DNA sequence: ATGCATGCATGCGCATGCATGC
DNA sequence: GCATGCATGCGCATGCATGCAT
């Protein structure tokens, strides 16, 4: 065991004796923050190396401890740097100048929020080896995104208005399900035994964006006869609208259960995304086959570019495509009926959040400004063909089916 | 309903014809009020039959021995094969040395030789084949016959599909598969569908059949005897 | 007292480093491998303790937890360091019950309480969860810390102080649950299948997949029913796993393949293509082929991510009843992945995973195919010519690059497919007809053979000295019968023993391999990672170059398979299966040798008038 | 202490996709 | 070139069992 008070010093000096980077980051991060000119601040555990390594350890193992002793420390740290006024505030800012002027709780006035970076040192896992020993530590994952869920508000302090008083109530919440309250607990009403009934309000309460999303292995990383494995990420504050499906993706997070049984999900912290005519050099002559691709990755200025290729087998046409798919940024690779039908166009599919149907695309919608690769094309259905040569000449996919009625640009 | 306790459990496999003696009686679960739609029904208890009895629809070694040790075996097992059906001694020493069969062999290698026979019969209608096959279907200790598209509720080989409920693996049993030693007859053997005359290669062959879907892949083993009938 | 004296007896049991024992050893690996579960053979204690094996066998939980107290105790004796990482040791079982090796369909009521031993195949798999073992709270308000042990979750303090949890302090321990059903090939027929389900928890979660054959021990109990004023007397039985093996290396072995591989050298490849098969008789370059599958390839991976196949394909085409699938039977028994799927018994849906919605949560999950389990390994296709077209465009991407690319809006993934495939056909008259011409007898598209890497063709030739010798071979196997046996009765050494009817008088001057070592030594041959020379690329390009030339050079010969550059990696592919043969680390002369003269075999035919 | 909402099959009605047979 | 047989997802209602919030 060990006193909090001490750490939470040693993080608000750390704070505030950083130099050693020749320009101090920490007080602009600081006068940026307390003047609502920054809404999001993060903190490096590699910058903590040099301070006492015992620190990193710890937030390692005891992560939101630590997350939340960062966000009073930065708090606390605030009014000294405060110089002057908001410029221009918004209503949130009017209703805490407000109630400043006029215990609230530190969620309630906090206008800020604050992520880790795991260490450079700490080396990244898989998500078939994260068990019960990682639970409640800091984590390092990298994957592909399957899935996302729009961006939807979400509670964090409830605020509540008596029928008899201009007395506030405040109830912060920390699960996913909460009870409203009914009675009125404020002194006024309590010595009048008044017994008034409390309303919510949309305005004074605080909310946050708050995000689904699922991550899967890469084809590499899987063992021998087995199948990729999937985790969900939940996403909120400013990390939110960064992800998107078919990106490959490295994400900083914690490993926390659900309520012996649990169910666990991570929380994500960080997230980050993972002549010159020499295309494929492995590949022996077709020196004049090489810059078409070069120009079809340029594109004109509508000016995409559709090109094919017919070929006797054992010219390696197969090479040329896959490497097209690894150099282009956003780039699918079909090989054939494996994909067909409902594999491009679009499917209508449950929700995890609102429980109801959204549309989710396929491997056109996702190379949406960006580049396809069809093999065996001569192989594919009619309907393919035909939603391929509709992409080709109109650039936007219709759909009209029982259940669907859609146009996708493509 | 019908319940069996202790040593009366997995006597009856189902299909079979039984007489059951037991006790009629009801069930006690307590008390509990009518739920559903309907709740006319009133003081009404379902009721179930306590099962307690069920029946189901060294010498002799000498005597073998003695039937096998004559010098006229041969000639004897001849003619009680069909002594009905007037000639042909020669189909019916065939058939006769069909149903004794021969013997499987295994091998240090591991591969297995075929120790059972298979005859074919073409001929004019009205030859007495159809005959031949139900004696031989009597006879035999274990005997399918089958009109080679299967039968009425039974296709002609093995099925897999998976329970989506329960997610098990069921198997059909089919006529090949339900014949384990014993003897297949098969009636209008050019009217085989496409599948099953694949099968019916490896079945022949190997004496084994295989199938594989998504998560599973076995090899069942159909070591059967083949009689078949056809017309020009 | 009687636990007591079960503790004596267990400590007593592992103290046996005076007297030859094994378990010192054992748990000293165990110390250094960081592992906290020991195996313990059953046959050995029964040996050495009749009435302790009887005594546990009959009651588990008691006596597993003084062996577990024991367990706890000999490892504090020899290092009080590591036990203090792990609050207790668990325990595993092997060896022969007897009257309690159970099949699914036979357990019953009598094994309660008892220790049992059950074979057969994984339906149903759930995710990992855990379970909490201990937790920590702390206090804001008051600055204090709480701990509570599980073998009701607290909230606030005794002043009403709100609590923190810290979920770093706490333990958790891993759990899963999962079914096993009895294997279809020896449940009666006509019959509906019966199921069991297993409890899996701390290291074993993660060592069963659905749709494998697995053997597991545990212990056999009832679930109490649940709370209430009333009970119906019955309850569930669950079984907890002790041990899960895959069913499926020696010591001093080595030697004796060093002796071989440093004595023969050149002729080893030569006596283990002889001893492939001694039940069939010809075909040697056949075996050649089959003994390449074996050993196989190089797969090479580059900077740019680029793939190279390192797999062979064969097919073989030719007359009934000249024993191919006697060839791909014996390839299936002795690969260790070897998977048999014909024509028409698997579709493209059975080859190639797929993708199915599940109800239970509404989310898309993927179900393995064939050619998907199959990973590393044998993939045999009898009858290949009844397959369908689409399968075979299916395959086609399995047989270029050894992956499977699946996508159905909402999930879309790629699945490793690095497997090897044998296939054979018949042809399309029935019979090989020797005027016409190859490739009206094959009767498949261009692209179809080019991705294929070998091509045979056997004839059943009617020559009297072969039929003599043929019917020679076939009555001396028939004929055979294995020793030990009465006669009349119903149904390691590198070189095998001689047989009279197996070998032959005149065989007496030669010997084969045996199965074991064949296999010892085709696994670490397999392990081997040869490397190419200068002195063999030049002159396996210019054979290259001679053999795409030799269009002007055929005469009257036609050939069976068009030459693409894949003839080359093909080339380059056999040569390295060559080297691998006999363990060495560089390409010679004789090595590509040996591919060239298997391709001339195999690539040209001469065209009967 | 009691009546009800929910978890778990199962029938109903339907549309959609893959294979083939004339 | 198309209608149909055979899975399979989708959406829904209905019935049987049980577990406890007002
Ligand atoms: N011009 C070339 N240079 C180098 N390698 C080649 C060339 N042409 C073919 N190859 C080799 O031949 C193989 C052809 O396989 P693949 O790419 O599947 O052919 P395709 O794409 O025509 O089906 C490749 O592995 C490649 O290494
Ligand atoms: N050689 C024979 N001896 C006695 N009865 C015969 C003979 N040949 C035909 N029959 C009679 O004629 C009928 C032939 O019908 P069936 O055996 O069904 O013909 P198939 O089997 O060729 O269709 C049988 O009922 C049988 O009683
Ligand atoms: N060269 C041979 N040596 C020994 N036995 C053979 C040989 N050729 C054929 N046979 C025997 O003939 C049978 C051929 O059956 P099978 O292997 O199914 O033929 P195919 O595979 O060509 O259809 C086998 O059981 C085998 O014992
Ligand atoms: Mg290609
Ligand atoms: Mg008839
Ligand atoms: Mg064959
Ligand atoms: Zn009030």
């Amino acid at each position: 065991l060990k006193d909090y008070a001490l750490e939470k010093e040693k993080v608000k000096k750390f704070l505030q004796e950083f130099y050693q980077d020749k320009q101090f980051k920490y007080g602009n991060q600081l006068v940026r923050l307390a003047h609502r000119e920054q809404v999001a601040l993060y903190v490096d555990l590699d910058d903590v190396a040099e301070d006492d390594p015992e620190l990193v350890d710890s937030i390692c193992e005891n992560a939101r401890r630590y997350a939340k002793l960062f966000a009073d420390a930065v708090q606390e740290l605030l009014p000294q740097y405060k110089e002057r006024e908001v410029v221009n505030k918004d209503v949130l800012d009017v209703y805490i100048e407000h109630r400043l002027m006029m215990q609230y709780p530190a969620e309630l006035m906090r206008r800020f929020e604050l992520y880790f970076q795991g260490p450079s040192s700490n080396k990244p896992r898989v998500i078939r080896e994260v068990r019960a020993d990682s639970v409640g530590k800091l984590v390092t994952v990298r994957g592909i995104v399957t899935r996302v869920s729009e961006v939807k508000p979400k509670m964090v302090v409830a605020t509540y208005t008596c029928d008899q008083c201009g007395a506030e109530t405040y109830q912060p919440i920390q699960s996913p399900t909460f009870m409203p309250l009914i009675m009125c607990p404020s002194q006024e009403c309590q010595t009048n035994r008044s017994g008034g009934r409390l309303y919510l309000q949309t305005r004074g309460s605080r909310f946050i964006k708050f995000q689904e999303m699922k991550m899967q292995e890469h084809s590499d990383q899987v063992p021998v006869g087995n199948i990729p494995r999937s985790i969900t990420v939940l996403v909120e504050g400013e990390n939110t609208r960064i992800a998107q499906p078919g990106d490959h993706v490295s994400v900083t997070g914690i490993f926390l259960p659900i309520l012996l049984l649990s169910e666990t999900y991570l929380e994500a912290h960080r997230i980050v995304k993972m002549l010159a005519a020499s295309i494929a050099p492995e590949i022996y002559g077709h020196e004049d086959v090489k810059k078409a691709l070069l120009l079809l990755l340029v594109g004109g200025v509508r000016g995409n570019i559709n090109i094919c290729l017919m070929g006797d087998p054992g010219v390696a046409k197969s090479q040329l495509l896959s490497y097209i798919d690894r150099l282009a940024p956003r780039s699918q690779y079909t090989t054939g009926r494996g994909s067909s039908g409902v594999g491009l166009t679009a499917a209508v599919l449950r929700d995890s959040v609102s429980g109801e149907l959204t549309l989710e695309g396929g491997a056109l919608v996702l190379a949406d400004q960006g580049v396809c690769c069809i093999d065996e094309f001569d192989k594919m259905a009619e309907a393919d063909r035909t939603a391929i040569h509709e992409v080709m000449e109109q650039q936007t996919i219709s759909i009209a089916k029982a259940g669907i009625l859609t146009t996708l640009n493509a | 309903q019908l319940y069996c306790d202790r040593y009366l459990c997995d006597k009856v496999v189902p299909g079979n014809r039984v007489t059951i003696m037991g006790i009629y009686s009801i069930k006690k679960f307590g008390l509990t009020t009518s739920r559903g739609r309907d709740r006319v029904g009133v003081g009404i208890r379902s009721s179930y039959i306590r099962v307690l009895g069920i029946q189901v629809d060294p010498q002799e070694e000498e005597e073998f021995r003695r039937l096998a040790a004559l010098p006229n075996v041969y000639e004897v097992i001849s003619k009680s094969i069909a002594p009905s059906i007037f000639g042909g001694t020669d189909m019916k020493k065939a058939i006769a040395c069909l149903l004794f069969g021969g013997s499987r062999k295994r091998l240090p290698d591991g591969l297995t030789r075929r120790g059972d026979i298979n005859l074919l019969m073409l001929g004019d209608p009205g030859t007495a084949k159809s005959q031949l096959l139900k004696f031989v279907e009597k006879c035999s200790p274990i005997g399918v016959y089958t009109s080679g598209k299967g039968s009425s509720a039974a296709g002609l080989t093995a099925s897999v599909m998976r329970d989506p409920s329960s997610r098990n693996f069921i198997m059909e049993g089919g006529a090949m598969v339900l014949a384990d030693g014993g003897v297949v007859c098969i009636d209008e053997f050019d009217k085989m569908r496409e599948d099953d005359r694949v099968a019916i290669h490896e079945a022949m062959e190997q004496q084994t059949i295989s199938i594989a879907k998504a998560g599973i892949t076995t090899t069942l083993n159909s070591r059967c005897s083949v009689l078949a009938a056809a017309n020009s | 007292v009687e636990l007591r004296e079960a503790q004596r007896d267990y400590l007593d049991f592992l103290d046996d480093e005076e007297d030859q024992g094994i378990y010192q050893s054992k748990v000293r690996e165990l110390i250094s491998d960081n592992q906290y579960r020991l195996i313990v053979n059953v046959n050995d204690l029964r040996r050495k303790n009749e009435k302790r094996a009887n005594r546990l066998l009959n009651n588990a939980f008691e006596e597993l937890v003084a062996f577990q107290r024991a367990l706890k105790d000999f490892v504090a004796s020899i290092d009080a360091t590591y036990a203090k990482q792990y609050e207790e040791f668990y325990v595993g079982l092997e060896g022969s019950f007897g009257s309690k090796h159970v099949s699914p369909r036979t357990l019953t009521s009598c094994f309660l309480s008892c220790v049992v031993c059950v074979e057969g195949i994984v339906t149903k798999c759930s995710l990992v969860r855990p379970k909490v073992v201990r937790s920590v709270h702390y206090c804001p308000a008051t600055k204090k810390t709480i701990e509570r042990r599980y073998s009701v979750y607290p909230t606030k303090d005794e002043e009403n102080n709100p609590l923190e949890t810290e979920y770093g302090l706490s333990v958790y321990k891993d759990h899963q649950t999962i079914t096993i059903q009895e294997m279809p090939e020896k449940a009666p027929a006509g019959q509906l299948p019966r199921s069991v389900d297993v409890i899996l928890d701390d290291d074993l979660v993660d060592k069963a997949k659905p749709g494998d054959r697995v053997q597991v021990v545990g212990t056999y109990r009832c679930l109490p029913g649940k709370k209430g004023g009333y009970t119906s007397g019955t309850f569930r039985t669950v079984l907890i796993a002790c041990n899960v093996k895959q069913m499926s290396f020696s010591a001093e072995d080595i030697a004796k393949i060093k002796k071989f591989s440093k004595t023969r050298s050149k002729d080893i490849f030569d006596q283990l293509a002889k001893s492939l098969a001694p039940s069939i008789h010809g075909h040697d370059y056949v075996k050649k082929a089959i003994l390449c599958l074996l050993l196989g390839g190089v797969e090479r991976d580059l900077e740019n991510g680029s793939h190279i196949r390192g797999d062979i394909n064969i097919l073989l085409i030719g007359d009934p009843s000249v024993a191919k699938s006697q060839l791909l039977r014996y390839v299936l028994c002795t690969a260790p992945r070897a998977i048999p799927t014909t024509g028409r018994g698997s579709s493209g849906v059975g080859l190639t995973a797929a993708v199915t919605t599940d109800q239970e949560t509404g989310e898309r999950r993927l179900e393995a195919g064939a050619m998907v389990l199959a990973d590393r390994g044998v993939v045999c296709i009898d009858e290949f010519d009844k397959m369908s077209d689409m399968d075979r465009t299916a395959i086609h991407e399995v047989m270029e690059q050894g992956r499977v690319t699946i996508a159905k809006a909402g999930i879309h993934a790629r699945l490793n497919a690095r497997c090897s495939v044998l296939a054979a056909a018949n042809p399309v008259y029935g019979r090989y007809d020797q005027y016409k011409t190859p490739m009206e007898n094959i009767g498949l598209q261009d692209s179809l053979l080019s991705r294929f890497d070998l091509l045979f063709i056997m004839l059943d030739q009617m020559d009297p000295e072969q039929d003599r010798e043929i019917s020679d071979h076939v009555l001396r196997m028939h004929r055979y019968r294995a020793p030990g046996e009465q006669d009349g009765d119903a149904m390691t050494q590198i070189y095998e023993k001689h047989d009279n009817l197996l070998h032959g008088t005149k065989k007496k001057k030669e010997k084969m391999v045996s199965a074991a070592f064949m296999k010892k030594y085709i696994h670490v041959a397999k392990i081997i990672k040869p490397v190419l020379t200068q002195e063999s690329a030049t002159y396996i390009a210019e054979e290259y170059s001679r053999l795409r030339s030799q269009d002007s050079m055929s005469s009257d010969t036609a050939r069976t398979s068009p030459v693409t550059a894949r003839t080359l990696e093909t080339l380059i592919r056999l040569a390295t299966a060559h080297a691998k043969a006999r363990m060495s680390k560089t390409v010679d002369l004789q090595d590509a040798e040996e591919a060239v003269e298997l391709v001339q075999y195999a690539y040209f035919k001469k065209v009967l008038e």
